[PDB]
RNA sequence: GGGGCGGUCGCCUCCUAAAAGGUAACGGAGGCGCCCAAAGGUUCCCUCAGAAUGGUUGGAAAUCAUUCGCAGAGUGUAAAGGCACAAGGGAGCUUGACUGCGAGACCUACAAGUCGAGCAGGGACGAAAGUCGGGCUUAGUGAUCCGGUGGUUCCGCAUGGAAGGGCCAUCGCUCAACGGAUAAAAGCUACCCCGGGGAUAACAGGCUUAUCUCCCCCAAGAGUCCACAUCGACGGGGAGGUUUGGCACCUCGAUGUCGGCUCAUCGCAUCCUGGGGCUGUAGUCGGUCCCAAGGGUUGGGCUGUUCGCCCAUUAAAGCGGUACG
RNA sequence: UAAUAGCUCACUGGUCGAGUGACUCUGCGCCGAAAAUGUACCGGGGCUAAACGUAUCACCGAAGCUGCGGACUGUUCG
RNA sequence: AGUCUUGGAGGUAGAGCACUGAUUGGACUAGGGGCCCCUACCGGGUUACCGAAUUCAGUCAAACUCCGAAUGCCAAUGACUUAUCCUUGGGAGUCAGACUGCGAGUGAUAAGAUCCGUAGUCGAAAGGGAAACAGCCCAGACCGCCAGCUAAGGUCCCAAAGU
RNA sequence: UACAAGUAGUCAGAGCCCGUUAACGGGUGAUGGCGUGCCUUUUGUAGAAUGAACCGGCGAGUUACGAUCUCGUGCAAGGUU
RNA sequence: UGGUGGCGAUAGCGAAGAGGUCACACCCGUUCCCAUACCGAACACGGAAGUUAAGCUCUUCAGCGCCGAUGGUAGUCGGGGGUUUCCCCCUGUGAGAGUAGGACGCCGCCAA
């Protein structure tokens, strides 16, 4: 339902792809934890992402 | 020795070598045959010397297999020049062989001197080699 | 020292045309717009669609554009009215 | 990939081009500065190149007849795309190889370039449908100014005329260095001067090691027989950064370039001296290889020369680095 | 010297009598490996594990993040 | 704008011979060397000594493709997230870029070489690490604190942490 | 301050001395950590690229006339000399 | 059986075999419409002597051609290493020449 998220690493240096799609789930700075509900479109983003951010459940 | 009597173009790009050959991977016409295990470059020269190391010293004993063609070109800016202002003139023929291609195969002739004269003839090509036979 | 080199006779080209499909398959079109800029009738008009002069296609009918094979290789573009 | 010399300068086709488009190099291949009153438009009708077999003059091919034959043949020309439901081939008629335009769209810095249904006036073809606003698609071409020529229901300096200028049609440029400085243009400077550059060359340094010096690997052979005492073909591998170099990274608000003299000092891939293996080492003398950088490693003729050749010696008359100390 | 010599390797017999001989794949390692002011190719010391491979848990480690306080700029209004 | 779904064009990597070329062997024979004679060789007999054409097998291509992805690109639909996009107007500087991955050219698949596409950093970015270092790794400095947790890297001493 | 080499500082810091625009004070600092000035020009400067011997003074985007745009004014289909 | 459409040849090419009173097609002859860059095969013309031979229509077949996922791989997006012109590991993704086999036709509407 729920799932919410941390990004770990720092965004520095990786492609522009990668800065966007982590910028439109509302990472502003490092380890900020997002809280996001869950469907194809958000797992699609963490899956592409997947080591940029930390995903767990609530 | 082995000029292509003919070609579309004399000049054309070195190209770029990956994975395993495309075919030709095992003996297909001799009893053993000679594998190369990395990829490389291969001359006339290359193939002339280990032709005539291989046939000059089995004689009589049967025949050899060559399953190889330096149907490409490669140029070479003549000599003192500044590097640009056009290609330079064609003067060598080589034949791309990627790991995996057998090159030599022998017919009619016993295990053991197969084996040696092989190993012989390797000593004149550039790469790494394994012997290898018919199943 | 130096030495001499010349006659490279080579660098020469036409200033290239732009070729390519500047409508997406399901996107609304006007009359008249273009469809394919091809070189040689490379994909064949459908309905509603026209060819050019110069072998291009354009819509004669605003509406929807739609792909679609022709036979076993060919293609053909055409407009489906909304 | 310093200049000079050589080559090139616009346009069109393809590859390089990384499955949209775009994308450079003195990268890899070709072509254009036209041609066609039919090689256009339209109606109508078909079908290829090559091969086999018979046929004379006549063969390898002239012109015939059969069969096979998805495209090898053609498409004005250079490549690509596409074309046998013709865009290929043939016949009749005809001049749309039209005028006024043009919804929209492509391409784009700008200038320009490209397609375009649809409307009106008149046509051409065909019974009609319906096609025709030049070539089967992409090159075959240039600004503005000035001037020439045709039409003008435009203006024409008191008024009427004119002269002259507008608008439309259209001609004059290998302005080819082809976005075209002017209608009108070549060289030397080591008498040379100024503003800048290490954005850019010569010496040195640096990167690379093609080339160069060494080291080897395989072994055909030579070696009276014996590949490996000695030498080693054809082929492959490496090390060093002393030569010729490729690159332009520091230095052009200045880093002095060859040779010699003076002074040295370092590496060992050893010229002598020391200690050994092998030898086709009888012995004096040798050849090759291993350890060895302690010391030593010559005076003259010629040439600016290092380098070389020569004379006379010595145990030897080493090779290199140190901004070619 | 050319057989003619203790003599030797093909070959089988006897002596005690237990592991022994070919190849394939593969981890790690050795030689091949000669330069110039000085060790000079772990940064030094030094290390036979203080190296490497595998696996587990601790800790250190930035001006990153969180903690407490302060200044300012913005969007919702102090 | 990102992502999820659906639909598109596109001929690269790959693969392959169906076309254009290159190209190895077997079978085979047309046609050539092959000497003898009859003789203008008329033809026979003539070496595998060469040898076109076919068929069996086999290997290659930036300018070969019957095929053909991954990605990238162009849109529609709605779903979640995000809030940056367009028009007009005022004022600029930039036209010497470098390096590191990855795909190519030229070069000898040499160069801290040159020229492209793509992503990053520097340029214009300090801090920790790689001894010293712009471009390699981690990571973004509004100020103060004698706070805590971590990233790369590391824990025998230099030198914080595990002999 | 005579066994230590230091873009010369800063942050720690004992000892000694002094006592302030009274405040979690002033001077000096044995010793430890870190650390290659400034400016221009550059892809790149600690740079062995350039400029400054030091101190003081002087020393560079203004004014006129038009144009345009924003802002502020008085009037407004009028405004204005 | 005729006509005329849509569907990727899974429809083709081959090899055999059946049909025709009606339908179709070969046939009969150019008299006038029309034509043979030469011609009644072809164009049209107006009949109906005989023939299923061919065309056309049906039955059969995997020789050719055609279509065709499954698991493999090669490649590859995105991460991570390595002795790095090139290799290797992980989430996916997915080559084609190869076989499993499908197929020697399926849908119509007007005239029997």
């Amino acid at each position: 339902a729920k799932l919410e998220i941390t990004l770990k690493r720092s965004v520095i240096g990786r492609p522009e792809d990668q800065r966007v799609t982590v910028r439109t789930l509302g990472l502003k700075k490092t380890n900020q934890t997002v809280v996001h509900e869950d469907n194809a479109a958000i797992r699609g983003m963490i899956n592409k992402v997947s080591h940029l951010v930390s995903v767990k459940e609530q | 020795m082995l000029l292509p009597k003919r070609v579309k173009y004399r000049r054309e790009h070195r190209g770029k070598m990956r994975g395993r050959a495309k075919g030709g991977t095992e003996v297909h016409f001799g009893e053993f045959g000679i594998q190369a295990l990395e990829a490389s470059w291969i001359t006339n020269r290359q193939i002339e010397a280990a032709r005539i190391a291989m046939t000059r010293y089995m004689k009589r004993g049967g025949k050899v297999w060559i399953k190889i063609f330096p149907s490409k070109p490669y140029t070479a800016k003549p000599l003192e020049v500044r590097m640009g202002s056009g290609k330079g003139a064609p003067e060598g023929w080589v034949a791309v062989v990627k790991p995996g291609k057998v090159l030599f195969e022998i017919s009619g002739v016993s295990e053991e001197v197969a084996r040696e004269a092989l190993r012989l003839a390797s000593h004149k090509l550039p790469i790494k080699t394994k012997f290898v036979k018919r199943e | 020292s130096k030495k001499g080199v010349g006659s490279t006779k080579n660098g020469r080209d036409s200033e290239a045309k732009r070729l390519g499909a500047k409508r997406a398959d399901g996107q609304f079109v006007t009359g008249g717009s273009i469809l394919y800029r091809q070189r040689g009738t490379k994909i064949y008009p459908g309905e509603n669609v026209g060819r050019g002069g110069d072998d291009t296609l354009f819509a004669k009918i605003d509406g929807t554009v739609k792909f679609e094979r022709f036979g076993r290789d060919r293609k053909k573009v055409s407009v489906y009215p909304v």
